[PDB]
């Protein structure tokens, strides 16, 4: 009964609303409890572009303030590293289940009707301005 | 150390080659940040509402090299069923560890009933909602051993029967 929502985390994806100087909130996706987000890191096939031009990120889960400001510091948790844009196997894939209850003590829990936020920074920089960002809305029970 | 690694889940590059049965809705790969804020791959299940869970997870083939006696170190978090609302008839606080000896490097399907049970593994410290709130890991470490082994290698498996459990790491070694 679950379903998965794919999120291609890169600047060319118009759902982030980048390239304009105003993403107006960034990426917005609506999910249900026990649904998944599959996040695909930027990926490049042969012939590879110059190494410096490959998008690479650290993804953070943050509060609203972190989301508004694109600054994760003291505002959230490091979640995932998009550090292999030329991975031979394909795009690095990271999944987030919107579970009620976590089996991992440092994992995360979700509730109907609530909002959750993720942002990226480009190492070695702590903050991207403008950053790519994601708001997830978990539907109310119904 | 005097301990020689035969398999370590944390060192594995990229994705773990492990087979989950069922393939979806049971054990599921989850990437987290470890001790040192670096990434590791974990398997996790929490079907504490629905009855008759029989969720299997099997490693790849592990060579024993020349060792007869091998040790299986499992690090995991396990949720206290009293920290979970509405699941008293169903929630469990143990899982079962199995092994299977094999000369065959690459069996695609291993039948669940070929596996020999090692032990039921319980947690010394089950974690609660205070721990989730306070970001306190309550990491459990459990070690079991198998041997004397007599084939080229073996498979290990983990059977969940309705617990809320995260397998953070698995290390298989022999003693010097
Ligand atoms: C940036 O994101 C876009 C999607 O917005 C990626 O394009 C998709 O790539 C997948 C897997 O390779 C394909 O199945 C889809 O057909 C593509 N979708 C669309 C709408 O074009 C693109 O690969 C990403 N770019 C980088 C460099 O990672």
């Amino acid at each position: 009964n679950s379903d998965r929502y794919a999120v291609y985390w890169n600047r060319s994806n118009p759902r982030f609303h980048a390239g304009a100087g105003d993403d107006g909130g960034g990426y917005t996706v609506e999910v249900s409890i026990n649904d998944y987000l599959d996040i695909y890191c930027p990926h490049y096939g042969a012939p590879l572009p110059p190494a410096e031009r490959m998008e690479h990120y650290v993804l953070y889960m943050v509060n609203g303030e972190g989301h508004a400001s694109c600054d994760h510091r003291q505002r959230g948790f490091k979640r995932w590293e998009c550090n292999r844009p030329a991975a031979p196997g394909g795009p690095l894939k990271f999944s987030e289940k919107f579970q009620l209850f976590t089996p991992f003590s440092l994992g995360f829990e979700f509730r109907p009707g609530h909002e959750y936020y993720y942002i990226s920074a480009t190492p070695p920089n702590a903050v991207d301005r403008p950053c790519l960002r994601l708001k997830v809305y978990v539907r109310p029970t119904q | 150390t005097g301990e020689v690694t035969l398999l370590d889940s944390r060192s594995v590059q990229g994705e773990l080659g492990w087979i989950a049965s069922p393939l979806e809705g049971g054990w599921e790969e989850v990437s987290i940040m470890d001790e040192k804020n670096t990434p590791i791959r974990t398997y996790q299940v929490c079907n504490v509402m629905e009855p008759s869970q029989n969720n299997w997870l099997r490693t790849d083939w592990i060579t024993r090299e020349g060792a007869q006696r091998v040790y299986i170190e499992i690090k995991f978090t396990l949720r206290d069923c009293n920290s979970l609302p509405g699941v008293m008839g169903t929630c469990k606080e143990t899982f079962n560890l199995y092994y299977y000896e094999s000369d065959n490097d690459k069996e695609r399907f291993i039948r669940e009933n070929q596996f020999v049970k090692i032990d039921t593994i319980a947690a010394d410290e089950s974690f609660t909602q205070v721990d989730i709130g306070d970001r306190i890991m309550k990491l459990n470490t459990e070690i079991r051993d198998v041997g004397p082994l007599s084939k080229k290698g073996f498979y290990l498996a983990f059977q969940d029967v309705g617990a809320c459990i995260a397998l953070v790491s698995v290390r298989v070694f022999y003693k010097r």
